[PDB]
């Protein structure tokens, strides 16, 4: 029972760092194949804000309630994020996570997270 | 490594938790012999029940906040320290005077989690069936994230049979006269 | 007409009721050529067997059974595979005879 | 008959009738005593035959679906309609050959 | 339209229909504060209720038309039709006198099975026929290893054999059935479908299905049972 | 004499494995007066059943990771010291977080092994039975070990009375003239 | 006479008639060591026997005077009149041809309930009628501040209310139902009383009574339900 | 054939039959792996279901002659003969007119007691007839000293009292009851037998039988009950 | 109840040491008789790797996820040595069994098993 | 035709339908000769008793029963002894006249 196959509009960032729709070489509406699209289908499921969407306020991420704020926490913020990404549809695991704050910038950074999706 | 929360149930503020206990269920069923060959349909999950022991420094008004927001009946996300959980309800309330704490709050809660998004005899189908994960869900008015969007929204409710009410006589006539004598 | 619901499975069965006719309809791949086939039986008695699943064309015209047309449509004219019939990409209709010749007269 | 070519059409034998067929026929030489299991040589050799066979009967329902027009695919579908005066034309696909 | 089976997190769909219901009667109660809808549906019960006939038959008219003839009332009320074996002294008798048909279709189809001993009844909005003795095509294995809870249990005439709910057991067909309890037991392989029972649940009660078959003989006949007049 | 395992239920790696407990029962059943005379086929065995107390390091991500694979609902070899155990289901879960163990998991799992091989309806009636030990077992597609052995065994999938999804009105009509107007 | 009720330390006395009693049979019990007599008694049960009237009737006559004259004989055997409140089309009917009336009365009694659709009943040795879209008056509150247990559970029709026994609860009457739930169910306030259940005890078993209601349309007629022919 | 009865270490045998049986539908039933065999069986069933008779019979014939007549065609199926206690109406009476035989011999049977009002039955192959109001010789003796369990209950007619099964109980033969309730119950001591119960176990359940008995009155004739018309 | 015969295709080794079909003195095929083709039944069933008979995943020996690897343990090798021999039909019971390790040669060596068939 | 099981005993009895009648065989082994032998009832009164089972003929053709033939087969003629009629190296087949009159006419 394979993996069915996914397809979705490609977003890249420009030159502002926020990600728009992109026309490739061709220049037809790019769209992104089997795991490059599970892949930013994460990222847009992680940019969105718990009660955001005016059609069900109960997506998006509660990064408001939980961890923007005076409380710095890793083990809530690695929790939340893991759920994120793993009810992502194709995301099967998460190998690898990694997560520290700068109190100077007051940053929260994850990094070293290594997902594998249904199509190994 | 633990969560590191505000150590309260729902709204009403905690003094102390002495103790959490955590419970997840699942459900297996067996007829009197093994029958399987590509069934394992038959495992059910049951909701989570959660078990704290609590203190409070004000006894009477930590108990009075505790029963009202237990009457209330209202789902809310209990914050452990293990995990989050979403729509408990309180199921017990106890609390204990003794000689060792008579001055203060102590005593257990315990919280359930709740099932649902089933109702039917007032919903209707028209359209998608949201079991879909490449789609968006139906919208409905309860995960409307507004009054206007919700408005728009609503499925609309269906309960059967009506009754009317009877009017009284006399106004009865004044209003009939009133609309259909011109 | 309707729409024939088609499982992931390389060999399924189902019955339904056409033109009041219990017709039960068993569908098979032949992976040595990479196409489906079905055999149909009415009411317990089979009448077709081994034909091949082809698109744009009705697939019970030569027995004469009585129970309406059987087709199979895609938009490009694809024909049907393991994996594109199960996906939606190629779907199985019956049509009534009624419907038939209200579609050819209009 | 119960399987192959039939006035209904071609009836296909699966797999596992293909498989328990010699299995039958070796207990019917050997005696009930032999042993076919999955890692035995004769084992070996009953898997393979019934695989071997299974696809040798779908290519046989394939050759004999091949006869009909509306069953064809192709230059066989070509030699078919050639019995009708049908040429296909450059480039028309099947779906549009079959229906002309 | 009751769609029961089994979605299993790999395989895929099992679910088919195991009655089509026109509703019977309904009620809500609480169990606590519960709202459980009992419901109960109809089975050909439009035509079991509103379906009469109107009809002069003539002589020699063969012993088929008019199960055609009443097929046409029981259509106006929604009816599908089934396979029909009739007896083979049914398929080749013929007619001296005319056949009276006035009042309830079910009456006197009531009166049909009585007066050869024929079978007859609707399956999901489709009516079936069989003979007494007879059976229709389809069969189904029931094992161990393909779906058997407890022994198949014997009977005078067949078996009573619980298995999982799974969506083809349907009355009048045919059921082989294999045990390491039915060898020593003797009994066949081979029965026909008479009664079909379905209760299960989703959460706990898991799906169960019981189907009582009584058994087919050497000469492909069912035991009927001795006919008491 | 133990196998010198991993400590590790499923795919969730645990810490420390405080003790197991393994249960092996078989159930008799007898009637008033001794009905014997070469009648020995009533005794049934039942599933194996496994307690484990565990702990681990990381409190909330394993509690997590724990109730996640549970919620799968997916058999799974399970390794202890005293023997390999196939097909189990994690039947329950629990966790106790207070002054002795707090920023800890320490609990236990609650483990049953499954039964099957049995589902039939979609499974027919053609050839061999399967029980005789000389030969091979039935080709079924579960048993298959690749994709096109799984095609080419399927025995088959039947599901019961279909009912079609009406086409509506034009998108029909259109579909009619394109297929038998052409 | 079997009188339940109420009698609070304060208030008074809520104590009446729920069921006049012929007795039926009587039975002893030992459990350990008790004594239980388990009645059984009769309603209208002379009549329902000994009853059985006289009557040539001629042609013009109108259509309730002999509703009087069976109840002459039925109440030869001590039933009493209740309201008789017949359907529209029944009280202008008048008569063609003379009227046969050799017996047993209860049993063309329900003859004639089937022939002209109404209802006949004898509640505590009185006997009442109504029509089958119709009720009696008199109207009976049943609130969660007023004696609702659970649900007012929703039906096909009407309801089916649990409540405390408190007396005056009669069949062909009106209920008048409020709750917090049968608004979001749509469900209406008046229906008639057609079943009565009492079952309690004087220790454990609280009073309790069930009222079976086929609600009221707007019109002021009942739900009748589809009859069958 | 169901033999019942006690073995205890000294004493001997007390086994006697409870019932004597045709098979009627038998069925294996697992609990866990068991295998219990689930036995019905029949008690006159020849004579129910393949009874038939041929008789003309004429004028002036006596009222018992043919009750050995119809005795004759249930002795064709394997019936004996009881004892037979007609009324003393009965005895005596002779005829005017013609009396047909043409169908089931039981239906007939069941028309005669409606007749006029005597008991027939089948007690293991053997048909004993009484009257209405009388019973046949023969007496048992229940008291706490002699099998009695718990109160010997009391009822409108007579009594029914349980007591371990212990063979002679029979329908239409006399019960002598005692205890220290029916004292103080002013009940007699002599109740004739109408209904019987078999309730047993080897293992657990203790034999168990209930005896329905309709009480002998002061004239040697039993309470019959109001025979409702 | 006698033990049943049982008959199957005979193996002897080449001079290469792998195991082949072979035709006796008389030129006819060979066959092992009941307890010798029990013994080389049971052979064929421990050179199995589990998961690699196309028609049946389920057969074979767990080598490669239980022993060939960095994990010499005695106990668990017996086990699965035991179990896959007792599984054997035919087979009665195992008398002996002896278990070593070469570090030298990173060889598991099962040695002196004696295996008691139905047929004594 | 039918083939009818035989379990390893040296008694055994079954009951089967044939020609629509239930037939009571009954095979028990003779030790001294090592051969088997039938007993056979129809409808409860036994009609055969104390016949050997050999094979290659129709073991009942004198009796004039009705219900149709019963007989024995192997491979090669083998005789059946105690271990072979329950391994099913020889086999008890039951077919009915017409069977056999059709069979003869081809």
């Amino acid at each position: 029972m394979a993996a069915p196959s996914r397809i979705g509009l490609a977003l890249k960032k420009n030159e502002q760092g926020i990600a728009d729709i992109y026309l490739d070489a061709s220049g037809n509406l790019s769209m992104v194949q089997n795991t490059e699209a599970v892949g930013q289908h994460a990222r847009q499921r992680l940019m969105t804000y718990l009660g955001e969407w005016f059609l069900n306020k109960n997506v998006g991420v509660p990064w408001l309630r939980d961890l923007l704020g005076k409380g710095y926490d890793p083990v809530l913020a690695e929790a939340v994020i893991k759920a994120e990404i793993l009810s992502t549809d194709g995301v099967t695991e998460i190998t690898s996570f990694s997560i520290r704050f700068d109190q100077g910038r007051r940053a929260l950074e994850a990094f070293d997270i290594e997902v594998t999706t249904e199509y190994d | 490594m633990i969560i590191a929360f505000s150590s309260a149930i729902g709204p009403v503020p905690l003094t102390v938790v002495i103790s959490e206990k955590h419970t997840s269920k699942v459900e297996l069923t067996t007829n009197p012999i093994e029958s399987g060959a590509d069934v394992t349909d038959h495992a059910y999950v049951k909701g989570k029940e959660i078990e704290l022991e609590v203190a409070d420094r004000n006894a009477a008004a930590t108990w009075a906040a505790l029963v009202a927001f237990q009457e209330s009946r209202v789902p809310f996300v209990l914050m452990t320290g293990l995990s989050m959980y979403r729509n408990m309800i309180i199921t017990e309330i106890d609390a204990t005077r003794n000689a060792q704490h008579s001055k203060i709050l102590k005593g257990t809660v315990r919280l359930r989690e709740v099932k649902i998004v089933e109702t039917g005899t007032a919903e209707d189908s028209s359209g998608k069936d949201g079991t879909d994960k490449n789609k968006s869900s139906n919208p409905s008015k309860d995960k409307a994230a507004d009054a206007k969007t919700a408005d728009k929204a609503n499925s609309g409710v269906n309960a059967g049979d009506k009754g009317g009410t009877t009017v009284a006589a006399p106004r009865a006539q004044s209003l009939l006269k009133g609309v259909f004598g011109g | 007409m309707i729409e024939l619901e088609v499982l992931d499975e390389s060999k399924q069965k189902f019955s339904v009721i056409l033109n009041d006719r219990r017709v039960t309809i068993e569908l098979w791949y032949n992976t040595t050529n990479d196409r489906w086939s079905f055999s149909l039986a009415l009411d317990g008695d089979n009448v077709v067997t081994g034909r091949r699943l082809v698109t744009g064309v009705d697939l019970l015209a030569p027995f004469g059974l009585g129970i309406g047309a059987l087709f199979l449509l895609s938009e490009n004219g694809e024909p049907p595979t393991r994996a594109n019939l199960p996906l939606g990409l190629v779907k199985l209709y019956h049509a009534t005879q009624e419907e038939i010749d209200a579609a050819i007269s209009a | 008959m119960t399987y192959g070519v039939q006035p209904t059409g071609y009836v296909k034998k699966p797999l596992a009738v293909h498989l328990a067929e010699i299995e039958a026929s070796m207990v019917d030489l050997f005696g009930p005593g032999v042993i076919q299991t999955e890692q035995s040589p004769l084992g070996q050799l009953n898997g393979l035959y019934a695989d071997l066979s299974y696809d040798l009967d779908e290519r046989g329902e394939d050759l004999y679906q091949s006869f009909d027009p509306e069953q064809a695919e192709g230059s066989r579908l070509d030699i078919l309609a050639r019995y009708r005066l049908l040429s296909r034309r450059a480039g028309e696909s099947d779906e549009s050959f079959r229906r002309a | 339209m009751l769609e029961v089976g089994y979605t299993p997190p790999g395989g895929g769909n099992n679910i088919g229909i195991i009655a089509k219901g026109k509703i019977r009667d309904y009620q809500h109660d609480r169990e606590g504060g519960d709202i459980i809808s009992t419901v109960s549906c109809g089975d050909g019960d439009k035509a079991y209720r509103r379906a009469t006939i109107s009809k002069t038959i003539p002589k020699g008219t063969p012993l088929t038309e008019v199960v055609d003839e009443i097929h046409k009332e029981m259509k106006k009320e929604g009816i599908a039709k089934g396979e029909w074996s009739f007896p083979d002294k049914v398929k080749n008798t013929q007619l001296k006198r005319p056949y009276s048909m006035c009042g309830s279709c079910t009456r006197e189809l009531d009166t049909l099975g009585r007066s050869h001993g024929f079978y007859w009844n609707i399956q999901n909005e489709t009516m079936e026929i069989i003979p007494g003795n007879g059976h229709l095509p389809g069969s189904l294995l029931i094992t161990p290893d393909t779906g058997l809870i407890g022994t198949p249990t014997i009977t005078d005439n067949g078996i009573k054999v619980k298995a999982l709910i799974n969506p083809e057991a349907r009355p009048n067909r045919m059921m082989k059935v294999k045990s390491q309890v039915l060898k020593m037991n003797r009994k066949g392989e081979d029965y026909r479908i008479s009664e079909v029972s379905f209760n299960g649940d989703n959460q706990e009660g898991d799906w169960i299905m019981t189907l009582t078959g009584e058994a087919i003989g050497g000469d492909k006949k069912v035991d009927e049972g001795k006919k008491a007049k």
